[PDB]
């Protein structure tokens, strides 16, 4: 028992490293698509802002 | 007219500008153009009934009123069809949706103009005189209801100025020019009639020729008459839906409906998809045996206005049907929901009730729904003769004298077949009180038994009787256990014992127990009869129960397993096999006796 | 896919709103405003109180230039000059997505966690619409749990309506958590629990269940206590039910739902009934309930579309150990099935206490017997049933009478009865037990008895199992 609870200690530096390949690759690629559609968006959003939207309502 | 929209409140709303309209008329109302009917009217601000939801409705909408009050759509193409408690087509609106959701608004017709019909024209000749409720042409619409029949709908006469030719057509399409003064009088193969009003009659008639459903104790014992009605509880235990299969199965029903307000949605589409599984057990198989029946199945989940015309809709399209001289049967989901459903729109309304939540009209509007039901003989010249039949699914609220709805059921109606919770809690199913049912008709259809059996009713009588007894002392012998007892006492005891055992009991799903021709039960009641008979007489002079039975041995036994006697073998087989166990019984009786 | 493309294309207008400062009375929780214009029925509205704070309600009654709006978040400070009203001019949007897996949602649905806002794929009504009743299919693949009353007297489908009876002051909710953590099918799953009007232990031990089962990965919950404004307690489960409603049937994953109260909904509901004027019904309840209920429960089963199915099980408090009770009598009406629980047992120290006589699962048939288990089930439970109503029926008259009447079969079914609850019912906290060998123990209790008076059983099977 006194064995099992000392290698309950073993799992302390495997987490970090788990965190970190769960996490790199995704904030990378996140990262990098902030980019392809960063101007296109701007864009649309910028155009869409302006636009008027004359309207009546009749009842 | 064009209204605006006052005041919204849930379903309910308030228009103004309304003038010269009618309390009971169809209205279309918002953008969307949902559907409602307006119920409370003074100077200009409408009370209109909404069937559909509400949701981001403003002020000012535009209203439409139609003139006229809610009907429904009679002709071909209903049967074997499946429709909302507001006839629409369940089937054809999931096709076009091609979704699993209904749109608000959508108006898919009752009955479709997408198949055409091979019409055959009548006797009628053009220039005659011709009135409602006259065939002048049929149609072939199924192979189990082939020539459906054509009939001028009421309030309408005038002389036939043409007749349109045999062949295939579909709807739309005139087909009988006539006059009453002027051409208009134009009609094409199908036509509407409001829901409120039932259609009139020739005039009616007495009743004869009982129902049958294959279950022991309800035909036997509270004997069930087709142009009639009932309630009958359902526990979910005790068979909820196979008294209403079998009723399908073997009712000699021409046109089978059962409807759904109180539908839970498993039970909904589980009847719905095993309907399919069911054949018509009638005149050879016929797998289909939807071709008798049509459903409006209707969930809680619906507009409540919806579960309060479920009803109206199936009994008008069931006394349509009859209309053509045949006989209908009704099957009701719970009307304990729709007494619900009639006073939460009551109290929505804002008028007090008087019966700890329900309004005093109900007793009226029931027995107004009830009566029209029964016999007649129809309308017209070809002179049919029409019956509907129907039974009320009561459906307690835990108790039975809490509810008023039941005495009004039980003040209007003429058979009632109640229901022991300790037989359920025993799990006896079928489990009915046999000491509180009760059927009036035993009287008039003795003038019909004496052609078959005209020695049932008092070998019934006398057997009816016996249970009584023995329900009796079960309250003497109860408080005092076993004592100083009669051989009649045990005689008493045992064969209402077996009585029940095998009456009382018998299992919904087996081809020796969930059904039972008249002959066989006539079998079961004799034997068992002799049975006591002799046993008493013997007992009369000395004949110990004990050594007694042990003479006979298991004639009680003998006689038991007659259950398993399988019955459509042919009538005779079985007859004869009958006929031998009594006759076994018999000598039985009178040589171990001596 | 690309016709998903093609439609999100809505959601690039915008106007702006209009903001009235017209307030013209206050009672309680309800709020009237005056001179509006295109009330716009069922919409969502937010306020602000003179110091910044911002609240939010929906209105529920309209006509010529009044409106009565109802408010969740409190109504203390409200002032009928320095408040502003706008109109989103629209019915409640709730964000979803798929990310919610492991997210705390107060009662209102927000990240109480720490966690940013949930990047919605879309915002959908809480109100949905109704599915075509010919579009369902029937349950089956019945579910199992380990527990042998539940399993063998009441076993459960999924897709089904199941309301639990709990009694005040019984150990309901830990019955729910071993049910959920030991779930077991054998003819994975994601949970979604809302908490509403509940005290605090049990959010605690909730999440001690989930995190030492593990699956607290794979479930998301609604959080509301009763320090939460009473009034969005009608709101949580419309949440839940859409929340369910988007995984399942867009995932095409097997989801079940677990809700804690509905006697507070019913009080919420009782609450808001009352600040405006209603005919009540039974015990003041506005008689209309009822369709809210349905509603509620209108959320359930599976459809030939979707392979993910829905399976509700709302946990239920009798608030007098009381069925004709408004409450429970109603839920009894549309439901199907009921789990009942007894004090009495309880008392008796006997875990789980519940009692077999009322519970009733109105739907057993179709998924059971041969194909997924043993044909002898019916009869085992029909007999079961039997001997047990006539063990307690025997020992209530001996308790008036003494062993004057008793007949052998009598104390026989006597102590089959004890002997039943103390076996078959007790299990502990962590012991599953499958169909098998529930059956093996039922037989052995049986065969106490001839082969005459288990009438409830047929010859064939009375006969292949009566000794082995």
């Amino acid at each position: 028992l006194k064995e099992f609870e000392q290698k309950n200690a073993g799992g302390v530096g495997e987490l970090e490293k788990k965190a970190e390949a769960g996490v790199q690759g995704e904030l990378a690629e996140i990262k990098k698509i902030a980019e392809k559609k960063k101007d296109d968006v701007v864009k649309i959003l910028i155009e869409t802002v302006i636009k008027p939207s004359a309207e009546v309502h009749i009842n | 007219e064009y209204g605006a929209i006052y005041s919204v409140s849930g379903p309910v709303v308030i228009a103004e500008n309304m003038i010269g309209c009618a309390m009971y008329e169809l209205v279309k109302v918002g953008h969307d153009n949902l559907v409602g009917e307006v119920i409370r009217i003074d100077g200009d601000k409408a009370t209109i009934q909404v069937y559909e939801e509400t949701a981001g409705l403003t002020v000012g909408d535009p209203v439409l009123r139609t003139g006229k009050p809610l009907s429904v759509e009679l002709g071909p193409g209903l049967m074997e069809t499946i429709y909302d408690g507001i006839q629409r087509p369940l089937k054809a609106i999931k096709e076009e949706s091609q979704s699993i959701y209904i749109p608000r608004g959508i108006d898919t017709p009752a009955l479709d103009r997408t198949i055409k019909w091979q019409f055959t024209p009548g006797k009628f000749q053009v220039g005659d005189h011709i009135s409602g409720g006259d065939i002048y042409g049929s149609v072939f619409e199924n192979s189990l209801i082939s020539s459906h029949k054509i009939l001028l709908p009421p309030r309408s006469r005038g002389t036939i100025t043409w007749i349109a030719p045999a062949g295939e057509y579909t709807l739309d399409e005139k087909i009988l020019e006539v006059e009453f003064d002027g051409k208009k009088s134009d009609f094409t193969l199908y036509h509407t009639w409001p829901v409120r009003v039932p259609r009139p009659v020739t005039e009616k008639l007495s009743a004869d020729y009982p129902l049958l459903t294959g279950q022991r104790v309800l035909d036997a014992l509270f004997p069930c008459v087709q142009g009639g009605t009932t309630c009958i509880p359902g526990a979910f235990g005790c068979g909820k839906t196979v008294i209403s299969q079998s009723l399908s199965k073997y009712s000699n029903s021409d046109a089978i409906i059962y409807v759904g307000c109180g539908e839970r949605g498993n039970e909904m589409a589980e009847v719905l998809m095993e309907f399919p599984e069911l054949y018509t057990e009638m005149s050879g198989t016929k797998e289909p045996i939807m071709k008798r029946t049509t459903l409006v199945a209707n969930t809680s989940n619906m507009p409540v206005a919806a579960r309060e015309a479920s009803i109206y809709t199936g009994i008008t399209l069931a006394e349509y049907f009859r209309d053509q001289g045949k006989n209908v049967s009704m099957i009701a989901d719970s009307s304990s929901r729709w007494a619900e459903a009639l006073r939460e729109i009551s109290g929505r309304l804002g008028e007090m009730p008087a019966d700890q939540g329900f309004p005093a009209y109900l007793g009226a509007k029931l027995a107004s729904f009830y009566e029209r039901a029964g016999k007649a003989v129809a309308l017209g010249s070809p002179d049919r003769t029409g019956s509907v039949s129907i039974v009320a699914a009561v459906s307690p609220a835990g108790g039975d004298f809490s509810d008023p709805v039941t005495t009004a059921t039980l003040g209007i109606t003429q058979v009632f077949w109640g229901l022991d919770k300790k037989l359920a809690q025993r799990k006896h199913f079928p489990s009915i009180n046999t000491s509180v049912s009760y059927s009036k008709y035993t009287n008039v259809l003795n003038k019909f038994y004496d052609s078959n059996y005209p020695e049932f009713p008092v070998l019934r009588d006398r057997m009816k009787e016996i249970l009584s007894n023995a329900e009796e002392l079960e309250q003497v012998v109860q408080l005092v256990g076993k004592s100083a007892l009669s051989d009649s006492d045990k005689i008493t005891l045992d064969v209402a014992t077996l009585i029940k055992e095998d009456f009382l009991q018998q299992n919904g799903y087996s081809t020796y127990d969930a059904f039972c021709p008249i002959w066989k039960t006539f079998d079961m009641m004799r034997a068992f009869i002799s049975y006591h008979d002799e046993a008493q007489k013997a007992v009369a002079n000395g004949a110990n129960w004990s050594k007694l039975a042990d003479s006979t041995g298991d004639v009680k036994h003998a006689v038991s397993s007659s259950k398993f006697f399988e019955p459509s073998r042919g009538e005779k087989e079985v007859h004869g096999e009958f006929e031998k166990l009594l006759s076994t019984m018999q000598e039985r009786f009178a040589e171990s006796t001596d | 896919f690309a016709i998903n493309k093609k439609a999100v294309e809505q959601g690039f207008n915008v106007k702006p709103r209009l903001n009235y400062n017209t307030v013209s009375g206050v009672n309680g929780p309800l709020v009237i405003l005056e001179k509006v214009k295109f009330p716009r029925y069922n919409e969502i509205v937010n306020l602000t109180l003179p110091d910044g704070t911002v609240r939010q309600g929906q209105v529920l009654e309209i006509r010529g230039d009044r409106a009565i709006v109802q408010v969740f978040e409190g109504t203390s400070g409200i002032d009928v000059k320095k408040t502003t009203v706008e109109f989103t001019g629209e019915s409640l949007r709730i964000p979803v997505s798929e990310d919610m897996l492991g997210r705390i949602f107060d009662g209102s649905g927000r990240p109480i966690d720490n966690g940013p806002k949930v990047f919605a794929e879309d915002y959908l009504d809480i109100n949905g619409s109704p599915i075509n009743p010919y579009a369902r299919i029937y349950p089956e693949e019945m579910i199992s749990t380990g527990v042998s009353a539940i399993d063998t007297m009441n076993s459960i489908a999924r897709g089904q309506k199941i309301p639990i009876f709990s009694a005040s002051g019984l150990p309901h909710n830990e019955i729910a958590a071993q049910i959920c953590r030991q779930a077991g099918l054998v003819r994975n799953f994601s949970i979604v629990f809302a908490a509403m009007g509940v005290n605090l232990e049990t959010a605690r031990f909730f999440k001690q269940d989930f995190e030492e089962n593990g699956s607290l990965e794979r479930t998301s919950l609604f959080l509301n206590l009763a320090n939460d404004p009473t009034i969005e307690r009608i709101i949580t489960p419309r949440l839940a039910l859409t929340t369910a409603e988007y995984l399942a049937y867009q995932t095409e994953r097997h989801v079940l739902t677990i809700l804690t109260d509905m006697s507070s909904y019913a009080d919420a509901l009782r609450e808001v009934s009352a600040a405006r004027e209603e005919v009540p019904g039974r015990r003041g309840y506005p008689g209309y309930m009822y369709t809210d209920l349905s509603t509620i429960y209108e959320r359930a089963g599976r459809v030939e579309g979707r392979n993910g199915s829905i399976t509700q099980i709302p946990i239920l408090t009798m608030p007098n150990d009381d069925i004709t009770h408004p409450i429970p009598d109603l839920t009894g009406y549309i439901t199907e099935g009921q789990i009942f629980v007894d004090r009495q047992l309880h008392n008796k120290g006997i875990y789980p206490p519940i009692n077999v006589l009322p519970s009733l699962s109105r739907l057993m048939k179709s998924a059971i017997g041969e194909g997924m288990t043993r044909k002898d089930h019916g009869d085992v439970s029909n007999q079961l049933y039997a001997k047990y109503a006539i063990g307690k029926d025997a020992a209530a008259m001996k308790a008036v009478v003494g062993e004057e009447a008793l007949s052998i079969e009598d104390k026989l079914s006597l102590e089959f009865l004890e002997k039943f609850e103390k076996t078959f019912i007790t299990q502990g906290a962590y012991e599953d037990r499958t169909v098998f060998e529930s059956l093996d123990q039922a037989w052995s209790l049986l065969r106490i008895y001839p082969k005459e008076m288990l009438n409830r059983i047929s010859p064939k099977i009375l006969d292949e199992f009566y000794d082995r």
